[PDB]
């Protein structure tokens, strides 16, 4: 019998498919050992390679700190 | 740089391949027309899309895949469909006449006349690529072209290519049903281009995968769009160590050196965890030491063979999502104190472990649920000898009376190739029941 | 003046090089760009031990990093300090190991070892007064071990009158993620004990019950392991740059502990650490330092001790601070425990204290421990290669690149002369002499 | 940290389930979603990913039609869907069907389930086994769960809260065969095994609570008040708290018997609560008098071995010591020579909470006894001779052979009920 | 400077630390969060007997606490005065006893005996000079009993020249809650005879008759049960902390009540206890603190000394008082009773006085009393346990966890020749 609370409110909003998960990495995504240059807004852990690409065989890109 | 070409041959390959590179294209944000919505003007340090695609000054991205086929009947629905800007119009090969489940015809007839360009876009995509990891192969052993034109595909790339990894993806025969009748020849006569022309090969059974997408995604009648996505999650699992940034990165020649102990033992166990429905993901509670169990359950395997009458040899573990490495040690422990499993004497350490920071990503319409941790295993098992010998008799009984053999031998091979590919296979069970001797 | 050239060998290595190069430029004042934000004035005065003047006082590391996958090479750049680094002294490959000690010595590192000299050479001739090298590296994998260790052979011979120090990363029976560890292992310990001053154990599973039981640390995460490792590697080297009262470099150090060439194998131990449930129950004292540091808790190895016999031992203070204290509780552990220590020597312990502490701590202590004991991992490590190696498991993968199978028979009787020589020391009469 | 993972086998075992488990969520304040409106439910209840809490409790039935009310009412959204086992084709009140020919096919996926929530444990108490003696998978399916339980399982605790069948009324006919064919098997595979009997409870409900119209519901809802003061020292603190295994090692004098009474007081009526005095003297004296027994048998003919005593709410262990030693000199009462003090103290301190549409009433303070006692032999003795008048012209045998059991499992049943009552005999012989 | 290492086994053992601990740092002026808020310097001058020193000015226990079973351990720590404790000082078993002495003391207390040995020698080496242990235990229970004995056991050849105090609540024939009480009683008095220095028999069936008969209290629960005991228990070593103009510290009492090395088992009691109604009318007065203690029911165990004979008896006293009327009486009370005194030892009487009273009271006295009446409990406990071991009853529990059946027969020899040896000075 009696009266029964509902689903709690979600605070934030939320829509998955295109929703990265809260992680301890995602957290610390800066302060990680580990992790590659961040330049995407998506996710911090997709890999960039502009620092590890030889002089010749590379596009123009932008290197780290620079 | 690392990348790796996927070749994609039979109508099985077809099959696999569009349901695999529709959920590449949703984890780079790919559309359909091969454009990219982000980095519209600047952003350019993403590059995690390399491994498969490749950038174009217009902003497309082709695949550097090919689909390899001898009839036209399913790679049309390819050009039709939603697909049809993403990939190269000369990536998608198309035979004239089907090899109509039969080895010889796609061996020695038909196989021999698209050879010739199914090897020169490989070495498009050759030339092209800077650095190649390995060759990805996906195809199925009960089909005439998915058996008899890829056995001659491996040994022709072989000779080309000495050093280059080649990673397979078999669709092994299920033991009680199929959907065909010359099976058994067709299985057992792929098994050289198997043994000593492949690196690494995966087998999977459909029925395996029926069970699993029965009694755990509580479906009531999957079909075979459903049976590829959880084989292409597989595959994203493998590569993704390339792909995204991670605290343990494993190479494709990394699992190889800790799965391959002899040239002659380099069939692994492929299966995956947690495979539960948006139902389930409410109720249960998902952690990494009960993912980390649900590999090693038999009922959750995705060969129909039972490890707890053969014995373990070498494993590797590879992890997504936020798996920090004090759960993976601790569950690593529980793992080796249960005594239902078992281990080789001469392997003390069998697991191989890798941390990958991104969780795995979630299609619309599909049937599995958004989830943040995610595991799948590779071991190498005893158990493959009790799979080899239930296909073993059935070719035994077969061949006794000598049935289909005029379909065989009027294409143009001999017919001792019955008999070597019976001994050698024998040669492989007898090669595995003596290092499974303690 | 005395200057100390950093090798960072391996992906193991530069997430610890990483963390060092951090730890230290705290404690000298160095903000991620380069110059120096500080509020002393003896923070300069001994400087370039590590540091290298630049243009506009600014001062860069004198460490290079050595890899053989690019991967890691980019995030210990894009790092959170790793902005500081030359990036010329990042030298990498293309293609990895692959967890394969015959790749990284034999065929892949063979040919990325020309790079690295001549980086090292050109770097090492501009000091001054040189004073010895210094590398971090794991024994587990291919391009630390295998590499590694091919680094030790050709700098030995180029310059013998130099010290080196190592820190080892021992593989570990119960957390071993790799299957080829013993591999790895038993074909790189025959060349640290060959060409290596003093060697040092550090094994994952102390710093992982360090952090568990001492620390009660939630999620002990590489950076928090690595936090343990770079503060006796700081603490070593810490009367080289501030002075003291009584002053020990780490070739005193290194002349009072080994008493034969062949017994280099050491254990490390930082002594102030405290949770943050019990730190403001404590009171920092000098017997608490003492307390703290010779239990085998805080053995960042995986020996215990009490199995064996400490042969020779340290203890390095940092602090203003009385050392009637430093020279009282040493000798009551020494008078104590007899038996733990070997009466073959008599008052094996050395003491160094240095005036200037850590940053935020008033008092410090590091422990450097020679003892017995550590042969019991060579014997683990040689049963799990002897059962393994006996049925050719995983060989053709190493003798394949042209290695034969001899190699691994007599890296089987090193390390069996290796602990059966420690064997002799342990239990051997001080009141006699023999025929010699 | 501490765990008890129940299982419930049979009709008898799913609606005790259904009433344990309403009481449970009551009582920890659980929404049948499963939802909190501390760490006191960790006990019974998992937590999740999602906020839920699932309970650690395994439903296994052979019948379809009693699991599916329990997947469509209230509680539908609690349980998690792969807990509620269900096979087919039931097994028809008889051993030989439960055990040897239908309970074979499902046995696999409760011992897979079971390990499914035994790996969640980092310390298990023990398991409780809910079954009746009477129907068929009460009887046959949990005879061989029990072998493969102790063959997985080395140590770890076993208790039984078990239905005996009454000697006057009952469902079958064929309840002796299957009720001793379970009690030559549960000797050597059981720690600990309570015994109820439904008459007895209808005689309680009928003269103390004023129902005289009750159900198995009005019944099962007493077990349920049984179950819980008997986890309640392990769900929340107390002066004296006891555990599974406290009590477990204070009633077996010998391994051969483990057969304990349970009573319960006080069992009264909403109007006859506002009236009666409610001390721990006046509820210690309830639990003596055979009127208000469980099991159909009197102490007075028999003797007392072991005695554990839970009390639950408003309780001094001043008067709790008084109201002991006054129990003591009285005559009607006889304890054994070998055993000058039989007894346990267990004091909690949460008094116990009701349901709406009960039978109780607010209550300050309750006790739960557990005596073993020298009075149960004649109900086995009077089962032996119900069973071998029955076997005496082999009537309903065909119905057990037919599945393939050997007729020679009968015949040794009656050597091992034989031993058993010579077993107990001598204990009840003084010095 | 001379230190006192606590220990607490058990349940029972932890809740009469944690009232001992609460009831001394009112003693020494300590507030619930640690620091000294004091009044006088007397208080401060001697803190590091039971105290250590940490930092802000914050004094820490000397004690440890062991359990099998950490229910009780949580309750202690979040009491009024469980912040005070350092948290390495708490140690625990995942997996209890049960009640059973054979699980403590074999199989479960085998594998926790190695972290508290290393907590205990962690801290006691840090003493300038050690004076002694102490250690509070139930019998009724293997939980401090099974695993207290074995720390008994393991401490006494590491520290041989110390001196060591242990509290064991022995059981009552009444107020018997367990079964198998008896074997986890005599098993452990075999253990208590032959490695302590000093035994205290502290009983509940004389707590409660204390507070019935005398603090007139309706409901006596286990706090009330607490304040009785630990009021004795901080009144033995009051010499140590505050100075007196007679001193006599834990050793000197020992060896003036301990004429034989199997004679140390000891019955206290505490004098000025009284009721609410009845503090307005008493009278403190020297004489009324002794006449309220030789009372036969001011006792704290379930025996009568007017069966038996003081073989040695111990008075202590606190509070600034005249010393001529403590010799006054003391000589009247043995003199008087002629009778219940042995005629071999004249000056059965040791006499100690401090200065500083208990907080909130005026004077104060505790008695130490050495009888033959003491062999009448042994002999209770005894009788049981041959009346339900011949039986071989609660056997199983035993015989099947590495212990044969001659631990019990040298068990029951062993009490058998210690009461005849203390029944030969009943007559001799
Ligand atoms: N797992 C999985 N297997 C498939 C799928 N589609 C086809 N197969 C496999 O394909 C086999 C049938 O033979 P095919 O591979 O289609 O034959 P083919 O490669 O086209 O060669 P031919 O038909 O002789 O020209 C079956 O045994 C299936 O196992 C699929 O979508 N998923
Ligand atoms: N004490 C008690 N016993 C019950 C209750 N409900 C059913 N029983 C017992 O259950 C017995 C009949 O078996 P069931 O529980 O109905 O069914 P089953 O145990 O699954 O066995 P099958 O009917 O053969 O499948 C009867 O003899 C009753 O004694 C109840 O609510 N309380
Ligand atoms: N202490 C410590 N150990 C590490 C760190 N990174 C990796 N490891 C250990 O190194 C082992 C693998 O070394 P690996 O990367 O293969 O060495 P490499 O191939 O020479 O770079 C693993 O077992 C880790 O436990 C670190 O930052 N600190
Ligand atoms: N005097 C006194 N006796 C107590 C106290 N707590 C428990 N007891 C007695 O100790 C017995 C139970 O002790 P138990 O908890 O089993 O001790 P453990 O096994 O060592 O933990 C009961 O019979 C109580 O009478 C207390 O605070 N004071
Ligand atoms: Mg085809
Ligand atoms: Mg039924």
């Amino acid at each position: 019998e009696l009266a029964q609370a509902g689903t709690p409110a979600p605070t934030k909003p939320h829509d998955y498919r295109q929703e990265q998960p809260e992680t301890f990495w995602i957290q610390r995504a800066p302060q990680l050992p580990g992790v590659s240059n961040i330049r995407t807004l998506d996710t911090p852990f997709r890999k960039n390679c502009s620092f590890s690409t030889p002089v010749p065989l590379s596009l123009g890109k932008l290197l780290p700190y620079e | 740089m690392r990348e790796c070409i996927s070749i994609h041959v039979g109508q099985a390959g077809v099959q696999i391949g569009n349901a695999c590179w529709e959920l590449y294209c949703l984890e780079h944000g790919i559309q359909p027309d091969g454009q990219m919505p982000s980095d519209k003007t600047i952003g350019g340090g993403d590059d995690s899309f390399n491994t498969f695609f490749s950038e174009t000054g217009a902003g497309k991205h082709v695949p550097r895949a090919v689909f390899v086929d001898l009839e036209p009947t399913v790679i049309d629905e390819v050009r039709t469909g939603t697909y049809r800007q993403l990939f190269h119009p000369e990536q998608l090969i198309t035979g004239k006449e089907d090899a109509a489940n039969n080895y010889a015809r796609g061996h020695y007839t038909i196989g021999k006349e698209i050879i010739d360009l199914v090897l020169d876009r490989i070495r498009k995509l050759a030339d092209q690529c800077t650095g190649l990891q390995g060759f990805l192969v996906f195809h199925s052993f009960g089909g005439g072209t998915g058996s008899g034109f890829t056995s001659l595909l491996m040994e022709r790339l072989s000779v080309d290519y000495g050093k280059k990894s080649k990673l397979e993806f078999s669709i092994y025969p299920a033991p009680q049903v199929s959907t065909a009748v010359v099976e058994p020849y067709n299985s057992i006569l792929t098994t050289h281009t198997t043994l000593e022309h492949s690196d690494c090969a995966f087998m999977v059974d459909n029925e395996a995968i029926y069970d699993i997408c029965r009694r755990n995604l509580d479906i009531e009648r999957p079909t075979y769009t459903n049976l590829n996505r959880l084989i292409g999650q597989i595959v994203s699992s493998i590569t993704a160590s390339l792909r995204f940034d991670g605290a343990l990165n494993v190479d494709l020649t990394e699992f190889q050196t800790n799965l391959v102990p002899y040239p002659r033992i380099h069939f692994p166990l492929a299966t995956y965890a947690p495979v539960i429905s948006a139902e389930k993901a409410y109720h249960e509670q998902l952690s990494v030491a009960e993912i980390t169990n649900a590999c090693f359950e038999p009922a959750n395997q995705m060969v129909k063979c039972d490890p707890r009458h053969g014995k373990y040899m070498a494993c590797c573990l590879l992890y997504r999502g936020d798996v920090v490495p004090k759960d993976v040690n601790a569950a690593i422990a529980t793992i080796k104190t249960k005594r239902t499993i078992q281990f080789v004497d001469w392997c003390p350490t069998g697991f191989k472990v890798g941390i990958n920071y991104q969780p795995p990503t979630v299609v619309p319409g599909g049937d599995l649920a958004k989830v943040q941790r995610a595991v799948c295993m590779l071991s190498n098992t005893t158990a493959i000898a009790e799979a080899w010998a239930r296909l073993d008799h059935k070719f035994d009984l077969m061949y006794a009376k000598r049935a289909f053999v005029h379909w065989y031998v009027g294409e143009g091979m001999e017919e001792g190739e019955f008999s070597e590919a019976r001994e050698d296979m024998a040669a492989l069970e007898k090669d595995y029941e003596e290092v499974g001797v303690d | 003046m005395r200057e100390i050239v950093h090798l960072q060998a391996g992906q193991c290595g530069n997430q610890i090089g990483a963390k060092f190069w951090e730890v230290i430029s705290d404690e000298h004042g160095i903000d991620p760009t380069g110059t120096y934000h500080g509020d002393s004035d003896l923070q300069l005065e001994r400087i370039n031990v590590y540091y290298n003047e630049a243009t506009g006082g600014k001062y860069v590391p004198r460490a290079v990093l050595v890899d053989l996958e690019p991967g890691t090479m980019d995030s210990v750049r894009s790092g959170p300090f790793g902005q500081i680094f030359r990036p010329d002294n990042f030298v990498f490959g293309q293609s990895g190991a692959g967890n394969n000690w015959a790749k990284g010595h034999y065929t892949e590192g063979a040919e990325l070892v020309d790079s690295v000299l001549d980086v090292v050479r050109k770097e090492a001739e501009s000091c001054d007064c040189l004073q010895g090298f210094q590398l971090t590296h794991s024994l587990g994998g291919g391009t630390g071990s295998g590499m590694g260790t091919l680094l030790i052979s050709k700098i030995r011979e180029e310059y013998p009158d130099r010290i080196m120090n190592t820190f080892s990363v021992v593989p570990s029976p119960k957390v071993s993620d790799t299957v080829v560890e013993p591999y790895n292992a038993t074909l790189s310990v025959h060349q640290l004990v060959e060409n290596t001053d003093e060697t040092y154990c550090i094994d994952n599973e102390a710093l992982y019950d360090i952090c568990f039981r001492t620390l009660k640390l939630t999620t002990p995460t590489y950076g928090d392991l690595n936090h343990l490792v770079s503060a006796t590697m700081s603490g070593v080297t810490t009367c080289l740059r501030f002075p003291g009262q009584l002053n020990a470099d780490l070739r005193k150090l290194a002349v009072n502990m080994v008493p034969f060439p062949r017994l280099h194998f050491f254990m490390p131990g930082f002594a102030p650490l405290t949770s943050r449930g019990s730190q403001q129950y404590r009171a920092l004292t000098v017997p608490e330092l003492t307390q703290q540091m010779f239990d085998a808790k805080n053995m960042m190895a995986a020996c215990d001790p009490r199995h064996g016999r400490y042969l020779t031992v340290a203890a390095v203070f940092r602090g203003r601070m009385s050392m009637k204290e430093v020279d009282e509780q040493m000798l009551n552990v020494q008078n104590k425990n007899s038996s733990y220590f070997v009466e073959w020597i008599p008052n094996n312990v050395k003491t160094a204290v240095c005036d200037i502490p850590p940053r935020g701590l008033k008092m410090s202590a590091t422990f450097i421990g020679n003892s017995t004991a550590i042969q019991e991992l060579f014997k683990r490590i040689s049963e799990q290669f002897t059962a393994m190696f006996r049925r050719k498991a995983f060989l053709h993968w190493y003798t394949g690149e042209g290695m034969d199978e001899m190699e691994f028979t007599e890296a089987e009787s090193n390390m069996n002369d290796l602990v059966s020589e420690y064997q002799q020391y342990q239990d051997a009469t001080a009141e006699e002499e023999g025929e010699f």
